[PDB]
């Protein structure tokens, strides 16, 4: 790399954590300022500190930037939830002939309050078993910290065969969304009494059922 | 000699640095400013054995000639001590090669830091040019 | 009031070709350096291109001899053209107005371009009926589409308050599958009518779906 910083970092509310950015001698190093972004999720970036250390209107005091040889570092001090984001450090390569950017910091704040999945659970549609086809619709939102685990089930069975789950993200309120799909065939839906997703997030666990007699 | 901020201007323009490449007046003006602050006699020493010299403070590994700096090149074909005079024609010249090497004005730091995208027509604002 | 409105992208094949614009408000784009960063799914951000208020370009070795940019004083707009695409230019692109020493002081919201050589797929689409204290979740399952995105909207974008529309879900298969979902009134579901409006640009599918409550 030409701008190297840790892929994350980690901090608890009202901690100072801070983010590397290592150069070399083509930048940095050459003597070329350093800029930060913040990038918030669903967002473009933001300029967050720009000239190695001077502040944009509307940037709090709490972010601060320092640079000496060939790095530059970018300090948070009295970390808050709303300072989760994507950081980037960013220079002028003499060498390359342009500006350059570091491959940006993941930051989590641990220990921002905890929030409940809600659970949504659509059984197959009879426009779609008309089509001989079915899927389970099961929506998740408004969560924190984004680990959930998804278990299906057929009446008290397992169910994992057709099921695609995606990697939870960020919502515009700052919580997680995910959505689970599960594809059976017509007949394999009528076979059972019920079906459920159930989603596990820390010690809690939130269950929904759809029963195929309506 | 230390110059005066409209003194080098019109000595700048005279020396047809207006638009070189692309770059009005007022970029030359700034990146002399923050480079050498107008001393023509400016030489700064480099931990790796080279030295900038003059109002544009040109590097003794890849432009100019003072017989100390190991790998030399001399691109501009010029003692570095012909930078050093206080008519300016000599690193005019070499600075117009510069800025025609691949990264254009950013060859000179101070100007990508203080001068690149800055309203610079304020340094040559006043002048009567 | 300084604004940047980029435009132009979409699906296209190795080895096409594609014009990005970026129409700017409340500064002039002759007289900036402006420059195009991207941004690749789940990656970090990439310098592209720069124009300089004199007229200097520069461009990352990645794209050099393949991307052009330039901008029209008079429509006060700014262009990359993209040529001889491949896979790795997918990305969303970014249009960045420079402030000293190259800072990106003013960025837009960025547009997508995939370069694909899978076939393109129309999704189909499915009402999501609410079924039967105050309130109901109803909403469109958008099933089994290729490539990204699908923009859904309710009621032509009447209905805004307690939409939601979901990530979507890369399946095995290699297609997309999304939900929209709109929290309601349950008092509303034997009167108001709800339709989903769906757009999936790269196969020209425009798809209204009435969701009515079942019987």
């Amino acid at each position: 790399s030409v701008l190297a910083q840790p892929p994350s970092v980690s901090g608890a509310p009202g901690q100072r954590v801070s983010i590397s950015c290592t150069g070399r001698s083509s930048n940095i190093g050459a003597g070329y300022d350093v800029h930060w972004y913040q990038q918030l999720p669903g967002k473009a970036p933001k300029l967050l500190i720009y000239g190695n250390t001077n502040r944009p209107s509307g940037v709090p005091v709490r972010f601060s930037g320092s640079m000496s040889g060939t790095s530059a570092s970018l300090a948070i001090t009295g970390l808050q939830a709303e300072d989760e984001a994507d950081y980037y450090c960013q220079s002028y390569d003499r060498s390359l002939s342009g500006s350059v950017f570091g491959g940006g910091t993941k930051l989590t704040v641990l220990g921002q309050p905890k929030a409940a999945p809600s659970v949504t659970l659509f059984p197959p549609s009879s426009e779609e078993l008309q089509a001989n086809k079915a899927t389970l619709v099961c929506l998740i939102s408004d969560f924190y910290p984004g680990a959930v685990t998804v278990a299906w089930k057929a009446d008290s069975s397992p169910v994992k065969a057709g099921v695609e789950t995606t990697t939870p993200s960020k919502q515009s309120n700052n919580k997680y969304a995910a959505s689970s799909y599960l594809s059976l065939t017509p007949e394999q839906w009528k076979s059972h009494r019920s079906y459920s997703c159930q989603v596990t997030h820390e010690g809690s666990t939130v269950e929904k059922t759809v029963a195929p007699t309506e | 000699k230390v110059f005066g901020r409209c003194e080098l201007a019109a000595a700048m323009k005279r020396h047809g640095l207006d638009n070189y490449r692309g770059y009005s007046l007022g970029n030359w003006v700034c990146a002399a400013k923050f480079e050498s602050n107008f001393n023509t006699q400016a030489t700064n020493r480099n931990t790796d054995g080279s030295t900038d010299y003059g109002i544009l403070q040109i590097n003794s590994r890849w432009w100019c000639n003072d017989g100390r700096t190991p790998g030399s090149r001399n691109l501009c074909n010029i003692p570095c001590s012909a930078l050093l005079s206080s008519d300016i024609t000599a690193s005019v010249n070499c600075a117009k090669k510069i800025v025609s090497d691949g990264n254009g004005m950013n060859a000179w730091v101070a100007w990508r830091n203080r001068c690149k995208g800055t309203d610079v027509q304020a340094w040559i604002r006043g002048c009567r040019l | 009031q300084v604004q940047l409105v980029e435009s132009g992208g979409g699906l296209v094949q190795p080895g096409g070709s594609l014009r990005l614009s970026c129409a700017a408000s409340g500064f002039t784009v002759s007289s900036n350096y402006m420059s195009w960063v991207r941004q690749a799914p789940g990656k970090g951000l990439e310098w592209v291109s720069v124009i300089y208020s004199g007229g200097s370009t520069y461009y990352a070795d990645s794209v050099k001899g393949r991307f052009t940019i330039s901008r029209d004083n008079s429509k006060n707009t700014l262009y990359l053209q993209m040529n001889s695409l491949r896979a790795e230019d997918t990305a969303v692109y970014y249009c960045a107005r420079e402030g000293r020493g190259d800072s990106f002081v003013y960025w837009g919201k960025g547009t997508l371009v995939t370069v694909s050589s899978a076939s393109t797929k129309g999704p189909s689409v499915f009402p999501l009926a609410p079924s039967s204290g105050g309130t109901a979740a109803l909403g469109c399952l958008v099933k089994d589409y290729f490539p990204e995105p699908v923009t859904v909207s309710w009621n032509s974008g009447a209905l805004t308050s307690g939409v939601h529309t979901f990530p979507a879900v890369l399946q095995s298969s290699g297609l997309y599958s999304l939900s929209s979902v709109v929290t309601v009134p349950s008092s509303s579901l034997g009167t108001q009518t709800y339709i989903c409006n769906v757009n999936h640009k790269p196969s020209n599918t425009k798809v209204d779906k009435r969701v009515e409550p079942k019987s």
